[PDB]
């Protein structure tokens, strides 16, 4: 697949009756393989909604989404889950962590879902977590961590599967300058040494500038900005 | 890894309360069912002691021997009683006497009180009631001419278990052996030989033999049990038995409610987790494995601990109940285990099936963002199907007893009223303005989430209705039993009283410090026909017996009057409602009675609900005063005495013609039965109410766990303890008040149907229940809520527990 | 009193046995009336813990904490709760919004606790929420909103508290430059008008620069940065 992500006049609205509310009003987007694109926009512009749509986690009112060259709309839930497991890594905005699993098991979970070995996945997750400087909180529960630690845990969970395409929502939202720079370096190194396309939604100007393309989302329309 | 995850989940408050509630429900049902079954078996064993037989077969002629041969092959013990009343001659003194021919098996159970004790009917020997040879002027060891035989007087018959009361008696009892029936030479194929057959053995053998013999019967032979001869004392036992079953059912219903709500909450707790798993590409296979594995592990752990707790409770309770029980009860059957495990499993599956499929077919982001989930299996179609399946299963388990149908009718009325009242209350409160802050907070919280509030309200209403129904039924049964056997009662009866002798004895009764009682004048006859149709041929016990009639100027005090009007005028007689029903007669029917060639006609103008349980004589027909002067007007009275018997001898010398009957043995017999039944009811009521209170506590705890986050936020903002306690008080008080108000109507309806169909007691709308149930329910819920909220708010760093 | 917050030899550790971990290793801090102090530090340095213990939401391992001239270690839970309701406003990292009730009730909460009429509190919360720039999402549930909207809802709740002292955990965590600037203007206008002391744990350098004092948390110790 030359273009991993293909969007064609996609619209999405929420609410019923008078409570109806439109968000996306026709989006055209083509994402060549290996590219780095950063989405920007004001709060309440639907960036998280579009990102969720692109991964198949939701369905818009109408349009065409061709993630890795597949008709997502003409595809049941099970095949969507299978495809996401094979090729897609996702990051939430609230870190959506399971509160009854420590950090190590939380990172390990995708491998177990894919049926990987306990030992090899375990050492890989350990390497990933110490790579993020969380080596002293391996057994901590999510309630024992702070915002930065939880965000880094979510990022490690995303990185574990080594997916072809990686979606990130505010990867460096709750991090200081140096830690954010380190995380950005890790992401870009992953893309460079693995050809992994990655789509970030962030308010960081430097992180967006380091990306190949910067798209502003205004009125449910995507326009190149920088 | 998976094990540690499961254990960590199992320690979270939500899963912990779910497991605790399920285990409590299992323990509830198992222990209550086991205790009920064991106690009912003990009651049946006790009842076997006054019947000399577990089951009775009644006929007016000999049954084929093949059935008894089958029973013996079926490993069953059989006794036979085939006798009637006939003439006897103590030399040249004719005397009517009720003989009783029994085999050597009789008395199969119980004891035969004889003077001297230890005597049984043997060939050439007869045992006679003390009045019989008191009148016949014969003594023990002498010889008496009966029919065409001369048999030796072995001894007396103080009492036999299958005696009954028979206040309208005419001739004493003469025990005698089955093998010597032909040697009497007086038995005729005329009047019924009162063919009774007693069967004894295990429950399975009796049930199989009954099913085998059911098609081999004719409409003159009745198969029954717990129906003694004459007096219907066993009816009380039957009532008690029904009550026990009802109690079990109640517990079951209670358990179901709790499980439902608990499991519902559990399912909600899983929502987001499933979404996350669906996000990580968890396929259908792995997702099913994980989720149903957690669910099944919870079910299994709950069942195991519930079983252990129930067994411990049963053992410790039966150990602690040693003084009350007369003997060790037999082991229970296995059906309580089904009644627990099956109900918990089926209710769990029914509640959890819909959310599982709903989650499996909805995009994860919609679940997370609380958006519109997939419209599959709408509640409007899911709920009726679930209710139908539940009620069908309940019918299968119960066996189509009217108790279950009455309970379901009450529940349906309760649910309908609950919906209507909830809608009206919501509409009222949306326009209402208050001033108290805790009240405002409680009202807003109740209004914000209507459907969850309605579910909680319905569950509480169901629990309150069940408890109130049980309590009122227990009260009514206890009152009825207390009225049946007064603490003092006439232990002596006088029969064969001439009219002109009424005045002397009364004075003597006034003389010997004895309170006189009613003086029912009795006339014996037979109804010739009804609506001119000769009744000869119809199979009714009344037709082939000497019916007794009386005339009362005024209303019968202890005998209630239900249908018609009182008093009946000339050619109209009040009749028993049950006899009218079994005889298929209407008011004003032309009924003619033949007696002493003075057959008189009368109509029907009133029906009285007559209970054939009290020792007080009861007559089917009450003629108008002075209507049957032609017939010989016999008289019967009763009195109570407790010290000495010389005055009895003085009375016997005074009126040797009048017969005196002692019933102290019957009073002793009935006293033990009544005491044991009352102990059974007290223990069952205490157990059920305590365990229902426990289930109510569990439901309230779950309900508060629902509102945990709001409470934590309130505390963090700085709400004082007093404000939180007051708000919880007010909210749960209103909830309990409305719930009890609905439960009042539901319980009234179910109770009315049950009384009118099962326990045959009059129903009166008791406003006392209307004023007691809601207030008590509101108080109970408020107490529980206040205590649990005070327990929860205590602690430190509550803001950290918000995430949980 | 003039000394709004006094902290002497504050020490706090968490965990049990081997799991025991020390966070605060002797903290001293004195603030006056109306001051604006921004608190910075590396992720996992314990800033949220220090903020929580300052407001009396919990108890330190040892030390002296006085708020508005009251030694916080010398009353039970009820007096602390009364003091919090009387004076303090708080904004958390996760905002702990109640998912059951919509935004309007969440902002309404503190006014009802104070004891105003329902209508008065309703219109006041509505006016404040419209002021914050959320006038079109009044009836939305917390899940329906986005990160920025949830953060602004928490800020609206704190403002409606109308507090003497305001504690904030990353007020501008999930906000762009524009919305962050408006939020900062709101906070500083509030400080100028009502004379409300402001404590905030922030990662933005601009907000810290605007603040009166800047304190860095290193090794469970406070160091003045400017
Ligand atoms: N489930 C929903 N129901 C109704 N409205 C919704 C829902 N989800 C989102 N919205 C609205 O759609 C807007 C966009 O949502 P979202 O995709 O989170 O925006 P965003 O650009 O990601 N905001 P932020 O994360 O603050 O930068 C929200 O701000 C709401 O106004
Ligand atoms: N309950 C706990 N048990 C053990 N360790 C804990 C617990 N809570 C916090 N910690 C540790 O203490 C550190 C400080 O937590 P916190 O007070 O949130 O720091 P912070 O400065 O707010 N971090 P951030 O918000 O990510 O910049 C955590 O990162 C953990 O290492
Ligand atoms: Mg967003
Ligand atoms: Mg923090």
């Amino acid at each position: 697949a030359e273009n991993i992500v293909e969007v064609h006049h996609l619209k999405k609205s929420v609410g019923q009756g008078e409570h109806e509310l439109s968000i996306l009003t026709g989006v055209e987007l083509v994402v060549k393989r290996g590219e780095t694109i950063a989405l920007v926009g004001e709060s309440g512009s639907g960036k998280s909604t579009l990102l969720a749509i692109l991964a198949g986690l939701d369905d818009g009112s109408s349009g065409e989404v061709s993630l890795v060259g597949q008709p997502l709309h003409n595809m049941d839930e099970e095949a969507r889950a299978k495809l996401r497991a094979k090729h897609v890594g996702f990051v939430f905005q609230s870190f959506m962590l399971i509160p009854t699993l420590n950090a190590l098991e939380n990172v390990e979970l995708p491998a177990l879902l894919r049926g990987e070995s306990s030992a090899e996945s375990r050492n890989g997750a350990k390497a990933l977590l110490e790579q993020l400087g969380l080596g002293k909180r391996l057994d901590h529960l999510p309630a024992q961590l702070s915002g930065g630690e939880q965000q880094r845990v979510a990022l490690a969970r995303a990185f574990n599967g080594r997916p072809d395409v990686l979606f990130a929502d505010e990867p460096t939202g709750n991090l200081d300058r140096q830690t954010g720079d380190k995380i950005a370096d890790l992401l870009f190194s992953l893309n460079r040494e693995h050809g992994t396309t990655l789509i970030m939604v962030t308010h960081d100007l430097q992180l967006a500038a380091r990306c190949d393309r910067c798209l502003r989302l205004v009125n449910g329309q995507l326009q190149e900005e920088a | 890894m998976i094990a540690r995850w499961f254990w960590r989940e199992w320690r979270s408050p939500s899963l912990l309360i779910v497991w605790l509630a399920l285990s409590l429900a299992v323990a509830c049902v198992l222990a209550l069912g086991n205790i009920s079954d064991r106690m009912e078996k003990g009651l049946s064993q006790q009842s076997r002691e006054f019947m000399a037989g577990d089951r009775a077969l009644r006929s007016s002629r000999e049954v084929p021997q093949a059935w008894l041969e089958e029973a013996q092959k079926r490993g069953l013990k059989v006794g036979k009683q085939l006798t009637f009343a006939t003439m006897t001659f103590a030399g040249d003194t004719p005397q009517l006497a009720n003989v009783k021919a029994v085999d050597d098996i009789y008395p199969m159970y119980g004891d035969l009180q004889t003077n001297p004790p230890g005597l049984k009917p043997q060939a050439g020997s007869v045992l006679l009631a003390p009045r019989l040879m008191a009148l016949l002027n014969l003594k023990t060891g002498d010889t008496i001419d009966v029919g065409d035989a001369t048999l030796r007087i072995a001894g007396e018959v103080i009492q036999e278990p299958d005696s009954g009361f028979n206040p309208f008696q005419m001739a004493p009892r003469l025990m005698m052996n089955l093998a010597d029936v032909d040697k009497t030479g007086a038995v005729q194929p005329g009047s019924r030989v009162t063919w009774r057959y007693k069967f004894g053995g295990n429950e399975n053998q009796l049930d199989g033999y009954e099913k085998w013999l059911l098609p081999q019967l004719k409409p003159e032979q009745r198969w029954y049990g717990l129906e003694q001869d004459e007096g219907a004392l066993g009816r009380s036992m039957e009532r008690s038995q029904q009550f026990l079953l009802l109690s079990a059912l109640l517990t079951l219903l209670l358990a179901v409610a709790a499980v439902a709500v608990a499991m519902n909450h559990y399912c909600r707790s899983r929502y987001d987790l499933v979404a996350i798993l669906k996000t990580l590409g968890a396929g259908r296979a792995q997702l099913r494995k994980l989720i149903v594995g957690q669910w099944l592990m919870v079910l299994t752990l709950s069942a195991v601990t519930g079983g252990a707790i129930g067994l411990l409770f049963e053992n410790v309770l039966m150990v602690l109940l040693k003084p009350v029980l007369p003997a060790a009860l037999p082991p229970a059957s296995l059906w309580p285990w089904l009644w627990a495990l099956g109900t918990m499993t089926v209710i769990s599956l029914l509640v959890g099936l819909r959310p599982y499929r709903l989650l499996l077919a909805t995009q994860p982001l919609r679940v997370l963002r609380n958006d519109v989930v997939a419209n599959v299996w709408p509640l409007k179609f899911y709920l009726p199907i679930v209710s139908v399946v539940v009620v069908l299963l309940l019918a299968g388990l119960m066996g189509g007893s009217m108790l279950l149908w009455a309970v379901l009718a009450g529940a349906v009325v309760l649910a309908l009223l609950c919906g209507v009242l909830g809608w009206m209350l919501l509409n009222v409160l949306r326009r209402m303005t208050l001033k108290s802050l805790p009240l405002r907070l409680a009202v807003s919280r109740l209004l914000r989430q209507p459907w969850s509030t309605l579910s909680q309200l319905s569950a509480f209403s169901l629990s309150f209705m069940l408890l109130a129904l049980l309590l009122v039924l227990r009260g009514d049964l206890l009152d009825r039993w207390q009225q049946q056997l007064p603490p003092e009662s006439p232990n002596y009866f006088l029969i064969n009283i001439a009219t002109e002798q009424v005045a002397p004895l009364k004075a003597f009764l006034a003389e010997h410090q004895i309170v006189p009682e009613s003086f029912y004048p009795v006339v014996r006859a037979r109804l010739t026909a009804i609506n001119d149709k000769p009744t000869e041929g119809n199979e009714d016990e009344a037709l082939n017996r000497e019916l007794n009639l009386t005339w009362q100027n005024t209303r019968p005090d202890h005998n209630p009057i239900v249908a018609g009007n009182w008093p009946p005028k000339a050619d109209e007689v009040s009749m028993e409602e049950g006899l009218a029903k079994r005889l298929n007669v209407a008011l004003g029917d032309t009924v003619t009675f033949m007696g002493d060639t003075q057959e008189f006609r009368a109509k029907v103008t009133s029906l009285r609900k007559v209970d054939w349980e009290s020792l007080r004589p009861n007559f089917y027909f009450i003629f108008p005063e002075g209507a049957l002067d032609g017939q010989p007007q016999s008289w019967l009275t009763s009195f109570r005495w407790e010290n000495g018997n010389g005055m009895l001898t003085q009375l016997n010398r005074q009126f040797p013609t009048i017969s005196l009957l002692d019933i102290g043995a019957i009073l002793k017999q009935v006293g033990q039965v009544l005491e044991q039944v009352s102990r059974a009811l007290e223990v069952m009521v205490v157990l059920v109410t305590a365990c229902g209170m426990l289930l109510l506590l569990a439901q309230v705890q779950v309900g508060m766990r629902q509102r945990h986050q709001e409470l934590v936020v309130w505390r963090t903002l700085g709400a004082g303890k007093k404000l939180l306690r007051t708000t919880l008080w007010c909210e749960f008080a209103m909830l309990g008040f409305v719930s009890g108000l609905v439960a009042a109507i539901g319980a009234e309806t179910a109770l009315a149907v049950l009384q009118a169909k099962v326990f045959d007691f009059p129903w009166e709308p008791d406003w006392r229940l209307w004023i007691v149930l809601p207030c008590s329910g509101a108080l109970l819920l408020s107490l529980f809520g206040g205590w649990l909220g005070a327990r929860l708010v205590k602690g430190k760093a509550l803001f950290r527990q918000f995430a949980g």
